[PDB]
């Protein structure tokens, strides 16, 4: 309900979906 | 160039909602579309709950994005950054604050240039982004 709570939720959601979209392969 | 990417992406997202703002770009557009599909299957759009206003938009932008990248950076989180900007612009135009579109674009470009550029260059630049996300 707080502004900072909303902020934290959005950023967390963005970060998690972002990671699901991370296509990089670590170097060998 | 980063600024160019930003304006192209935001203009694309705006056009998809019927609004109008008058290889990398294509990959980013597609990545954004996929990102948004995945997002909608998982979480509600909380953009509205931010209460975007001219006086608060930068602070909302800055706090979300700082939190997004606090733990680290990857290409997926960079796509999230672009999609988030897109959402802020659509909300802005929806609520007749369309002047915020040009400000959000500039804020995004500056954040890329000042804060993400070092990581981008360390990880092969946008050329590597296209190798990974191109044609999708």
């Amino acid at each position: 309900e707080s502004q900072e709570d909303i902020i934290r939720n959005i950023a967390r959601h963005l970060a998690q979906v972002g990671d699901s979209m991370d296509r990089s392969i670590p170097p060998g | 160039s980063n600024r160019e990417l930003v304006v192209d992406f935001l203009s694309y997202k705006l056009s998809q909602k019927g609004y109008s703002w008058s290889a990398v770009k294509q990959a980013l557009r597609e990545a954004g579309d996929e990102f948004e599909l995945r997002y909608r299957r998982a979480f509600s759009d909380l953009t509205s709950q931010l209460h975007i206003t001219p006086g608060t938009a930068y602070q909302s932008f800055e706090q979300v994005v700082n939190e997004l990248f606090r733990d680290g950076v990857n290409w997926g989180r960079i796509v999230a950054f672009f999609s988030f900007g897109g959402a802020l612009c659509v909300e802005s135009v929806d609520k007749e604050m369309q002047v915020l579109v040009s400000r959000i674009a500039a804020w995004m470009a500056t954040y890329l240039n000042d804060h993400l550029e070092p990581w981008i260059q360390e990880n092969g630049g946008w050329d590597t982004f296209v190798e990974l996300y191109g044609n999708n």
